């Protein structure tokens, strides 16, 4: 048993490019890329939460970590996508 | 001409004392414990004796005396003692209570009262509509144990003003009260306020001043100075009005013919040199011979240079967009150059990024345009830009002078600030406005159908009263009359009332209740009722609150 | 709407401007409230000829809608 | 001795007292409370 | 004119710290353009740390952590 | 009673619960809030979608139907915020973008 993200990112590619094939090595690069991005974002958030003497990770410290890591227009588009996703998910009423 | 504002001027003369010879141990005292001001005086007078803001502060001195009796009007003496003032009201309720005791001791001292075993006089007091039980029980406790008054009466200030303006005590009308922190519409039948159908909107003068502050700070984020609450308060008082129709006044407020009136302003080489000299002499001879033709040619050259520079600036702006088709063409050209000749080498050389060379070419084109303008001399406006009209009004603006760098304009806010009591959604409160609450009181209630008004509804429409301290805004009565004519059936007579000064009508209300009528004794609570019924006791009289349940 | 009392004609003018913000994009057209009274009365004089009555009473196919 | 008792929590324990009285009385409509007086949202857009 | 705060003999003082016999006259404004991006790059990561701390003052504690985040960890002011 | 996952509650195609699992036993914090995996999942959504967009346009730019690592390399190195983010990582089997200095050309 081993874990990969392959079906999800495959679906992401079929949403915008239906007639496009895939090399397995390309999944190896892109899986390493998404794991590396998750890696830096998560330890930046943990480092920031350890700074503020807090024991809890919420949306705001990863928001600040996204603002710290990503370039500015990617930062603003990423926080736009994240805020609309978390407000859609938070409307469970 | 810009008008400058400042802090309000301070009182030089200290507040006076009531005489000791005028003390009557049996006369009552009317107290209006408003959120913004306090009104205290004896019953037998018509005008309240003491008016001061409901605030106090503590003063520290180098001699270590800790004199902290700067209460009410005493805070209007110095800028330092005024800025540290603190009211007992936090929101619509009273949170702390030692300062309430200090304020009541200050006004009892200034009322010329010499007590013995507590205050020997009954007390007229107002309270918030549908107040919480803890405020009532704690008010009972302080007024019955700390001061030991013989009698206590509770009521609503809007109902007190309605009793003032019809002292028969059995009329039928509609009361609209615009207070400091809330706005209430209370229906009255036969002199008794039907509190089961009264409504409250969480908006007042304090929220209006804070809304003006937030709006004006959003309009000018790089303002050099910081302005206090009182400056926003006085330009709310002086430059705000209710529009007759907001949905028409919005669409024409920023036009040029409207902004000029109702906008307020608040503060080898030698051969080349010989050839160049010969060309300059030929140009001078052409200017002396045909100045108009040379001027037209130089103007055409300047226009061509300006058009080329505009095309270059458009290309430079289009190259910055990543999602543009020019960026896709550049990506395709990069892919083709990777895919692959002197022409191909020239294309690879010319496909390089040159931002600094683009800036140098723009500078050279500006120099050429300046040369063409000089040849034309020898031989973007703010009218259509609505952001400049919103920011700096109908006048041109320069940023290099310190006089208009400290300058503020109020054009849209003059009708935007008082409009929130009609549309509370603009302030963030999900509530109906004043007019819709009046509509659903008069039309879908009290045995009245839409299209057929009952007799009680007609008597209510004929006796509409507007009160409260926030009725000072001009244009309120005409707007209320226009909307009331809007939703009512035709032929209905609408009569509205408004004081010359609607702040003091509650004091005249309890003065006329305690003085003119002996039916004040119907609402009086004594020692024995407090001792045998407990603090959770409510007298269901015609001017106060009611029992929470049925 | 528009209702004629004598002839019973009904004409719809459009939706009111108070309901213009129920949707951002809509098919209905929006008109303001009439500034006059609801009830209006007027005296008019109709001029006809006998040929118009002869034409109106002798349509061969039948009547027509408004 | 009295607590500071800010204006936010006064609404909270008055509401919980009203709910406790209501759930005692059920296992009685209110007439005029701090939450029955508050204006409803508008019907017009 | 406030951008003219940094003075040319101070740039000369920084240059002679490097041990250079000859300085041309354009080096001063070159180093000005170099330094202007450079300090703004740590002002970028200082004031966001300050804002996430719910603070409206900066200190010696967040600026050293900004430099430690980018990669020039500095000793002397704690951290 | 049966309801689906949080990913379509947030409208995302990446697994929210797997990200929550990795954040839980990745020993980054002793307590993890509810809204953190949704935000992180949305950020990974947008990053993967943009990278796949640039790769798909690169593969269209070479008239192929498959994603070669050359397409990923040229899409990352051609664009400049992806240049700054991914400057220190070497793509396996990526190659080098074509560039010649102007003075090295046969200028004549």
């Amino acid at each position: 048993r081993k874990e990969t993200y392959s079906s999800y990112i495959y679906k992401v590619l079929k949403q915008t490019h239906p007639d496009t094939g895939i090399s397995q090595k390309s999944m190896s690069i892109l899986n390493s890329f998404v794991n590396d991005i998750f890696e830096r974002i998560a330890t930046e958030a943990s480092k920031l939460a350890a700074y503020n003497k807090k024991s809890t990770i919420s949306a705001r410290e990863i928001q600040t970590a996204v603002r710290l890591i990503l370039p500015g227009e990617l930062a603003k588009h990423a926080v736009s996508e994240g805020t609309r996703a978390v407000t859609k998910y938070s409307s469970s009423t | 001409k810009a008008v400058v504002i400042d802090d309000p001027p301070l009182r030089q003369t200290p507040e006076p004392f009531d005489e000791q010879s005028a003390y009557n141990p049996q006369s009552p005292i009317a107290i209006d414990f408003g959120s913004s001001k306090l009104r205290a005086g004896f019953v037998n007078h018509a005008t309240p004796t003491h008016i001061f803001p409901n605030a106090l502060t503590k003063f520290r001195d180098r001699k270590l005396n800790k004199n902290f009796t700067f209460v009410g009007n005493d805070t209007l003496l110095d800028q330092a003692v005024r800025s540290q003032s603190r009211s007992p009201f936090d929101g619509p309720f009273v949170t702390n209570w030692n300062l309430t005791e200090e304020i009541l001791d200050y006004t009892f001292h200034h009322l010329g009262v010499v007590p013995d075993n507590g205050i020997p006089n009954p007390i007229l007091l107002t309270e918030r509509l549908a107040t919480v039980q803890s405020q009532r029980t704690n008010w009972y406790q302080i007024l019955f144990e700390t001061y030991n008054v013989p009698g206590v009466t509770f009521g609503i200030d809007s109902l007190f003003s309605f009793y003032n303006y019809n002292p028969s005590g059995n009329k039928t009308g509609l009361v609209i009260s615009c207070g400091h922190e809330d706005t209430n519409v209370i229906p009255v039948v036969d002199g008794a306020g039907i509190l089961t159908d009264a409504k409250r909107i969480n908006w007042g003068g304090h929220q209006a001043v804070d809304y003006l502050n937030d709006l004006m700070a959003l309009k000018y984020p790089y303002f050099p100075t910081k302005m206090s609450y009182l400056q926003y308060e006085t330009m709310y008082k002086d430059y705000c009005y209710v529009s007759r129709n907001y949905d028409e006044d919005i669409e024409k407020i920023l036009t040029l013919e409207n902004l000029d009136t109702n906008d307020v302003v608040v503060e080898e080489k030698e051969r080349v040199a010989k050839e160049e000299e010969e060309k300059k002499l030929k140009e001078q001879q052409w200017r002396e011979t045909d100045l108009n033709g040379w001027i037209k040619d130089k103007r055409l050259k300047l226009n061509k240079l300006i058009k080329r520079r505009k095309e270059k600036l458009k290309l430079r702006d289009e190259m910055k967009d990543r999602k543009s088709q020019v960026s896709q063409n550049r990506m395709k050209n990069l892919a083709s150059l990777a895919e692959d000749n002197d022409e191909d080498w020239l294309i690879y050389t010319d496909i390089t990024q040159n931002p600094e060379a683009f800036e140098e070419a723009l500078e050279y084109e500006y120099k050429d345009i300046v040369e063409l303008e000089r040849l034309l001399l020898e031989h973007y406006d703010w009218r259509n830009s609505i952001l400049h009209l919103f920011l700096r009004g109908p006048r041109p603006h320069d940023s290099e002078n310190i006089h208009e760098q400290h300058q503020m304009h109020l054009n849209v806010e003059r009708i935007r600030v008082p409009e929130v009591i009609f549309q509370p959604t603009m302030g963030g409160q999900d509530q109906a406005g004043i007019c819709e609450l009046s509509e659903t009181i008069l039309l879908k209630k009290f045995g009245s159908q839409p299209g057929k008004l009952s007799q009680t509804s007609i008597d209510m429409v004929n006796n509409v009263l507007i009160t409260g301290g926030n009725a000072k805004v001009p244009g309120l009565k005409e707007r209320i009359v226009k909307e009331f004519t809007g939703f009512l059936p035709t032929g209905t007579n609408i009569t509205v009332n408004m004081s010359s000064d609607p702040s003091l009508d509650a004091w005249k209300g309890m003065a006329a209740l305690a003085r003119n009528e002996e039916q004040y004794r119907k609402t009086v609570i004594s020692k024995k009722e407090y001792e045998e019924y407990g603090p959770e006791y409510i007298k269901e009289h015609k001017l106060g609150n009611t029992k929470y349940f049925e | 709407i528009y209702i004629e009392a004598n002839t019973g004609a009904v004409k719809r003018v459009g939706r009111s401007d108070a309901y213009a913000t129920e949707f951002d994009l809509e098919t209905e057209e929006y008109v303001p409230l009439p500034k006059g009274e609801v009830h209006k009365k007027k005296e008019i004089v109709q001029d006809v000829t006998l040929h118009d009555l002869d034409v109106a009473n002798a349509r061969p196919q039948g009547g027509q809608d408004v | 001795t009295r607590r500071h008792k800010s204006a936010r929590q006064l609404i909270s324990d008055e509401n919980k007292r009203i709910n406790a009285l209501l759930t005692k009385a059920n296992k009685l409509v209110p007439k005029a409370t701090y939450f029955s007086v508050e204006a409803p949202p508008s019907i017009r857009p | 004119d406030n951008i003219q705060g940094i003075t040319k003999p101070a740039i000369r003082r920084l240059a002679r710290r490097g041990g250079v016999k000859r300085i041309s006259g354009l080096i001063y404004e070159e180093t000005r353009g170099v330094l202007k991006v450079f300090l703004e790059n740590v002002i970028r990561d200082a004031v966001t740390y300050t804002e996430h701390a719910k603070r409206k003052t900066v200190t010696a504690m967040d600026v050293v952590y900004a430099l430690k985040r980018q990669g020039r960890t500095l000793y002397g002011f704690g951290g | 009673k049966a309801s689906q996952s949080r990913s379509a509650k947030a409208g995302l195609t990446f697994p929210v619960g797997r990200v929550h699992r990795l954040l839980r036993r990745g020993n980054y914090a002793q307590r993890i809030g509810s809204g953190a995996p949704v935000y992180l999942t949305a950020v990974l959504e947008y990053l993967a979608a943009e990278i796949l967009e640039l790769a798909g346009n690169a593969a269209r730019d070479n008239k192929k139907t498959r994603i070669i690592p050359r397409h990923l390399q040229l899409a990352i190195r051609n664009d400049d915020e992806l240049n700054k983010l991914l400057g220190n990582v070497t793509i396996a089997q990526g190659g080098v973008l074509p560039n010649i200095h102007q003075n090295l050309l046969p200028k004549k």
